């Protein structure tokens, strides 16, 4: 179940 | 239980359809990402790559590259792997959000440096995207994969930044690296815009179990074990580099360019050390000059191929523009007087 998230752009 | 990411993130990228950076591992904790490239989070064709240590502490563990493109948002079309490596594997991912990935066994080694090329680019009405790989010991490039995305002039457009991140939570092992030679090719005008000047900076500003800073050769960065902040939140660091990067030339030999039976031959092979090749062309004159219309053309010769086959009606006499292209839109033309025996 790996996960690699990533960061959110700008709001 | 995790150790913090870090995020290097250059001051001044812009819109690109080629990113580079060379990377170096220095400690390779299990479980750790070095996403050395990202572009437009939460937007379409939504991208990264990079390095992964997916398991064990040194070069007897299993070490990776990693290239993933989400789905796209409106399109019901499918992303398709055009290409991968002999140790690359194209594979859906799903969870919170949905896309294809490259997962590619490489034997990379701690403090040997690392070249990282992605190129986009329009074809067929979709949007390619590619991922190179340069063993700047070795001096040999290598295609990794590409990716066909079912959607018109997308691009590396915003969002360019490099991670660390710890996905299992093992925050007790150190995991370091450096980077330099961070450059990007403008979509605007197609020249290069060099990013000398990053910012390194834990995720979370509560946790310090992270450090960062640069030499005049490279920025390095580390998270996790006794790593302690000596940067505060973060700092921004300048490398010397060229504001032009150094690129090296495409170089290769014909091997075969022969004409027998009505079915004509041209094969090719790219120098160990050439630019690797991006796309080709032939163009086949009734005369030495080359003056005229061809009276064949062999157009859209891949990055992946090295050479044609095809049943054609030629004249005795027959000479090939071969015309091959790298991935840094560099040409090289040899003209070759076709054999008319194998
Ligand atoms: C991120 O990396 C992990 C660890 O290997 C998994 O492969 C995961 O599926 C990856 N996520 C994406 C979007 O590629
Ligand atoms: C991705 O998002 C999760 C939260 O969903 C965690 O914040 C993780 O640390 C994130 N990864 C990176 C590299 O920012
Ligand atoms: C992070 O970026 C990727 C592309 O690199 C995806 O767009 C992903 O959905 C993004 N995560 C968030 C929280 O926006
Ligand atoms: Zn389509």
């Amino acid at each position: 179940a790996a996960t690699t998230t990533t960061p959110a752009p700008a709001k | 239980a995790s150790a913090p990411g870090v995020y290097v993130t250059p001051k001044n990228s812009v819109s690109s359809d080629i990113i580079s950076i060379d990377w170096s591992p220095v400690q390779t904790a299990p479980y750790t990402y070095w996403a050395v490239h990202n572009w437009n989070q939460g937007g379409e064709a939504g991208g990264y790559a990079g390095f992964q240590q997916q398991s064990g502490f040194d070069e007897n563990g299993k070490r990776t590259l990693h290239f993933a493109v989400w789905d796209p948002i409106s399109s019901k079309e499918a992303i398709k792997a055009e290409y991968v490596s002999p140790t690359s594997v194209a594979s859906n991912f799903g969870g919170e959000g949905t896309g294809l990935k490259i997962q590619t066994t490489y034997d990379w080694k701690n403090y040997n440096w690392y070249r990282m090329t992605m190129r986009s680019w329009q074809e067929n009405g979709h949007t390619k995207f590619g991922q190179w790989l340069k063993d700047v010991s070795k001096n040999q490039w290598k295609l990794i994969g590409i990716m066909d995305f079912p959607v018109p002039n997308v691009t590396f457009n915003y969002g360019q930044t490099l991670f660390q991140a710890d996905w299992l939570g093992n925050g007790q092992d150190v995991r370091e690296a450096r980077v330099k030679n961070g450059y990007g090719r403008n979509i605007s005008d197609k020249k290069w815009t060099s990013w000398n000047t990053q910012s390194i900076e834990g995720q979370e500003p509560l946790n310090n179990n992270w450090d960062g800073g640069a030499t005049s050769e490279y920025l390095w960065f580390k998270a996790g074990g006794d790593s302690r902040s000596t940067i505060g939140t973060g700092k921004t660091f300048t490398l010397n580099q060229p504001s032009q990067p150094e690129i090296g030339k495409l170089d290769y030999d014909v091997k075969s360019t022969y004409y027998e039976n009505e079915k004509l031959n041209i094969t090719w092979q790219l120098k160990d050390s050439s630019t690797p090749q991006f796309k080709g062309k032939i163009e086949i004159y009734n005369n030495e000059n080359m003056t005229g219309q061809p009276i064949n053309v062999i157009n859209d010769i891949k990055s992946y191929q090295n050479g044609i086959s095809q049943s054609i009606s030629l004249p005795t006499n027959t000479y090939a523009k071969i015309v091959l292209t790298d991935i840094f839109d560099q040409t090289v033309e040899k003209k070759v007087k076709i054999k008319n025996e194998s």
